[PDB]
């Protein structure tokens, strides 16, 4: 139904709340009963229409000319670190980041459990094959950028369905926390300096 | 896995025992700690058997004893089992008899030293006693026929009131060397020179194993009491045992290994031989046999996680999956070390 602005649109009026409920609950009555022609002409004049867009965007592989095979590019972004993994259809479970092994480039193993997590998901542990690029922030953020990046490159190796595990999964959804600034008269950006009774 | 002695070939990736007496014959020094660990575990003392470790067993097996010192190397990643494969090579050449002289970290010399003894003897060297005494109360356990067979021809001056004139058996000189503490570097030394000289007949069949080369030539954390830093030139101990790595003598085959983990001043990640080593080091240590040593293969892997299994030392329940095999696999890029801590915590 409209919203109460545009009733007050249509009419060129000032409404009340109540007058719009009054209203609509009137419009209820009528689509209540059999619906002639004109009846239902009246009530699409104050139809309104609505749209809602939900899929995670697809990209179609791309096959690479050097191999003839075919690979994916994805692009992570968290928290002052963004990276860009590029994964190959046929691995040998090589995982390579910034030119060295995800091993040594992740001591903290945290890190590569969090690098695990798509892969384990979608079963496809050995099966690729990821070149990695990473920069900006500390250890963990990376790692996090990296697990956004392949998650979002490993959709176009995956099937229709189990795209939509990762969504409810929780894969491909930035994480939109960050730092907060420091207020000014304050301490941490919520931490306040000692506070005096007296 | 199925296993006799430490030599076939066709046995890679295979599980090779000891006794635990043959242990505290073969290694009085120290044996890595995590397989300590390991041991003292599962009361079992067991091995795999590495193509690394396959080659150069074959090569000492083609050994000419007429030929100079030959040099070896182990290199490779943190963690990636090159100390171990140290080992292999020092039971199997003590059980065929051999002299066996094994310093497991030479970092522990360079670096962490409480007592550093002012000795103008050899003009401006510092003698470690703490090392010295420890390292020869390992040696006196490592070969026990060898050291009554041995005749010094020397004379050898310890002090005002004491000597040993020649003609006298190793081993005397090694415990009188640890009795009185304060000489015990010099007596090192001096067991080190005579070892060197006594090569040259076919008595001494010489394993000499330094694990931590680069400590030889590295810089050093130890310090006078004016702050300024010792050189490595300046330790009594590695002065004399620059000399053992030196390939003047006949009969005697050296094994090396460049380390990162007990290092000084080297980033975290370098494991090849020439930055660990640095210019003197490459320089000074002349061709060798520069042995790559990696991460298991799957088939070792696999093997790995068999053995491991066998124990059930796998205490998850999981663990038994290919899922649990997949999960162990990625964790640790399939790296002994890595595994090993893997599996102590599930
Ligand atoms: N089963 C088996 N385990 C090994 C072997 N070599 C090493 N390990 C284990 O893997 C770990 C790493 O070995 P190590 O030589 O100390 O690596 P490093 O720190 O790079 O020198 C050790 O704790 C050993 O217990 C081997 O040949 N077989
Ligand atoms: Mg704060
Ligand atoms: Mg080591």
């Amino acid at each position: 139904w409209l919203i109460k602005e545009e009733l007050e649109e249509m009419l060129v009026e000032k409404l009340s709340d109540q007058d719009y409920a009054q209203f609509i609950r009137l419009l209820e009555r009528l689509s209540a009963l059999p619906c002639g022609a004109t009846e239902e002409d009246f009530v699409n004049r104050f139809r309104r229409s609505i749209p809602x867009x939900x899929x995670x965007x697809x990209x179609x592989x791309x096959x690479x000319x050097x191999x003839g095979m075919a690979f994916s590019r994805g692009e992570g972004k968290r928290k002052t670190a963004k990276a860009e993994v590029v994964v190959y259809g046929q691995g040998s479970g090589r995982i390579d980041v910034n030119g060295v092994d995800y091993l040594l480039y992740f001591p903290v193993t945290q890190d590569r459990e969090q690098l695990m997590f798509p892969l384990h998901f979608l079963d496809r542990l050995g099966k690729h094959d990821m070149t990695c690029a990473v920069s900006g922030g500390g250890r963990s953020a990376q790692a996090g950028a990296v697990r956004l990046a392949m998650a979002r490159a490993l959709c176009s190796f995956v099937t229709e369905d189990e795209v939509e595990w990762m969504r409810q999964a929780g894969l491909l959804t930035a994480d939109p926390r960050v730092r907060e600034r420091k207020k000014p008269g304050q301490e941490g950006a919520r931490r306040k300096f000692t506070w005096k009774k007296r | 896995x199925x296993x006799x002695x430490x030599x076939x070939x066709x046995x890679x990736x295979x599980x090779x025992x000891x006794s635990l007496q043959e242990l505290k014959t073969v290694f009085p020094h120290g044996l890595p700690p995590r397989f300590a660990m390991q041991v003292k575990t599962f009361n079992e003392a067991c091995l795999m058997v590495r193509k690394p470790a396959l080659e150069l067993l074959h090569y000492l097996k083609n050994t000419n004893f007429a030929h100079p010192a030959v040099r070896y190397v182990l290199y490779g990643e943190k963690g990636t089992g090159k100390t171990l494969s140290l080992c292999h090579i020092l039971h199997f050449c003590a059980k065929q008899n051999w002299l066996i002289l094994h310093i497991p970290d030479a970092h522990i010399w360079v670096k962490n030293c409480r007592d550093l003894l002012q000795s103008n003897y050899n003009k401006q060297r510092f003698d470690q006693p703490l090392e010295a005494s420890t390292w020869l109360k390992n040696f006196k356990t490592a070969n026990e026929h060898f050291l009554s067979q041995i005749k010094v021809q020397e004379k050898y001056v310890w002090n005002k009131r004491e000597s040993t004139e020649k003609g006298r058996p190793l081993g005397e000189v090694v415990e009188q060397g640890i009795m009185r503490v304060r000489n015990a570097t010099d007596a090192v030394g001096i067991v080190l020179k005579e070892l060197k000289r006594q090569s040259s007949l076919g008595i001494f069949h010489l394993l000499v194993a330094v694990d931590g080369v680069n400590a030889l030539w590295g810089r050093t954390t130890l310090k006078r009491e004016d702050k300024s830093p010792i050189a490595p030139e300046e330790l009594a101990l590695i002065h004399n045992l620059r000399k053992m790595v030196k390939n003047d003598w006949q009969g005697g085959a050296i094994v090396l290994t460049v380390s990162q983990t007990g290092s000084l001043f080297k980033p975290r990640n370098a494991y090849l031989p020439q930055e660990l080593l640095g210019k003197e080091g490459f320089d000074a240590l002349d061709p060798f046999i520069p042995i790559l040593v990696s991460n298991y293969n799957p088939k070792e892997f696999e093997s790995c996680i068999q053995y491991y299994l066998e124990n059930n030392w796998l205490q998850h329940e999981k663990a038994h999956t290919e899922e649990g095999k997949k999960e162990l696999l990625f964790l640790s890029n399939r790296n002994p070390g890595q595994l090993e801590r893997l599996c102590a915590y599930l």
